[PDB]
C-alpha cells in the first residue's frame, strides 16, 4: 500500500 | 480500412517507438501502482488507443490527439517528477503533439 | 539509566502512540517503496531512534527533535501530498515539536 509504481 | 484509420495507425506506431519498455502499452493496475484508481479518474495507454483506432471510434486528429494528452497528462499526475515514468511521458508529450501537426 | 534518557522515552513513547499502524515503527525497504534509498539520503525510524535512545547517543533534546523532524520529512518527500503516510507525517512533526516544548 506504499509508495508509486516499481 | 477508412482514411482517418491509415492515418492514426501511422501516428501511433511513431508514439508506441518512442517508449522501448512498454510503460504505455497496456492499462495500469492498483497492483502495480498502489492507489493508481483514486488519483486518475480516466485511465489510458496506447493499446486502448489501437483498440479505438481499430474500432473507427476517433472520428478525427483532435479525438485522437486527446487521448494521447490523456494518456500523457495521468501519468505526470500520478508519477513524481524525479521517475523514469514522468520523464518519459512529459517528453513525449510535446513532441507527440508537434509530430502530429 | 539516565535522566536525559528518561526524558527521551517519554517523549518516544508519547510520539509513537500517534502511529497506531507503525507506519515510522521500523526501517523503510525499496521492496515496498521503490525508489526510496536514492530519493532518501539518510533514513530514520522510531525503532531506530529507540535504540539511539538505549545508547546514549543523543546528549540533548535538540539532538534528538533534530532526528524525529528527520523521520517526518523523509516521509514528506518521498510520499506523494494525498498517502496516508504525507498526511501522518505532517500531523506529528507539528504536534510532536509542540509537544516538546
Amino acid at each position: 500500500g506504499k509508495g508509486g509504481k516499481g | 480500412s477508412t482514411p482517418i484509420q491509415q492515418l492514426l495507425e501511422h501516428f501511433l506506431r511513431q508514439l508506441q517507438r518512442k517508449d522501448p519498455h512498454g510503460f504505455f502499452a497496456f492499462p495500469v493496475t492498483d497492483a502495480i501502482a498502489p492507489g493508481y484508481s483514486m488519483i486518475i479518474k480516466h485511465p489510458m495507454d496506447f493499446g486502448t488507443m489501437k483498440d479505438k483506432i481499430v474500432a473507427n471510434e476517433y472520428k478525427s486528429v483532435t479525438e485522437f490527439k486527446a487521448d494521447f494528452k490523456l494518456m500523457c497528462d495521468n501519468a505526470m499526475t500520478y508519477n513524481r517528477p524525479d521517475t523514469v515514468y514522468y520523464k518519459l511521458a512529459k517528453k513525449i508529450l510535446h513532441a507527440g503533439f508537434k509530430m502530429m501537426s
